[PDB]
Order: structure tokens, then C-alpha cells, then sequence
């Protein structure tokens, strides 16, 4: 039982690894996805313009 | 000349970021920015807070 | 029989410390909840708003 703490403890430790690893915050990367779709849609403006040249 | 209103828009654009800074926080304070003192308290009121607990 | 009523009174006394050093005031630990999970929800919300800017 006393084992059973100590892997327990490295356990939840492990999947806060897993987490901090691989899982983003969805917040900035929602930013991110902002700026980009942004961006693309600029791009299309502006070859629209481009093409009056 | 691009008339004032591109002075509002950006400028407007300034202020409702700033208004989201605070509003996030909770905070008038959320930088020396928003009030160099405001904030200069608080910091010495948070060692009184802490300190005190 | 006389020195275990001793040990009796520092026990009481140093399981009083052992609480005293650990044990939070449930009370104001879920005021602290309520307050930090107000600024969580501002947070999200105040970025929503930024995103428009």
C-alpha cells in the first residue's frame, strides 16, 4: 500500500508531463488562428487589387 | 488627407484594448502602466497582506 | 499512569500544531475560489472581445 502512494504520486506527475509536453492552451492558439485566417483573407483582397495593376 | 478618423480608429482600437486588459484582471492596476503608484501600494500592500497572514 | 496524562497534554497540544501548520480555513480558501474563478471567466471573455480590435 505504501508502494501504491509512491507510484500513484509518480503517476499523476507522469501525466502532468504528458500535458505539459504535448497539450497547448487553446487560448493562444486561438489567437494564432485570428491572425492567420486574417492574413489569408488579405492575401485574396489584395491579388483581387493586384490584378487591376 | 485620410481625415481625424484614422486617428479614432486607431486610437479607439488602443482604448478597447486597454479596456480588456482591465476588465480581464478584475483590475483598474493591472500594469504601472494603468497607475505606477496604484500599483507601488498594492505591492507594498501585498507584503502586508501576506506578511501579515 | 501519572506520566501518560503528560504525554496526553503535549500530544493534544502538538496535534494542534500539526493543524495549525497544515489546516486551511476552508472559509476563506473558497472565498480565494470564487474570486480567481471570477478573473478565469473575465479572462476568457475580455479575450473574445481583444480578438475583435
Amino acid at each position: 500500500e505504501h508502494a501504491a502512494k509512491g507510484l500513484m504520486n509518480a503517476y499523476e506527475n507522469t501525466q502532468a508531463s504528458e500535458s505539459r509536453i504535448r497539450d497547448a492552451d487553446m487560448a493562444e492558439e486561438t489567437v494564432a488562428f485570428t491572425k492567420n485566417q486574417i492574413l489569408v483573407q488579405s492575401g485574396t483582397a489584395m491579388l483581387a487589387q493586384a490584378n487591376v495593376r | 488627407a485620410a481625415i481625424n478618423s484614422h486617428r479614432v480608429l486607431k486610437f479607439q482600437n488602443e482604448e478597447v484594448s486597454k479596456n480588456m486588459e482591465k476588465l480581464s484582471s478584475g483590475m483598474r492596476i493591472n500594469r504601472a502602466g494603468d497607475d505606477a503608484s496604484g500599483l507601488a501600494v498594492s505591492e507594498k500592500m501585498r507584503t502586508q497582506v501576506n506578511g501579515l497572514r
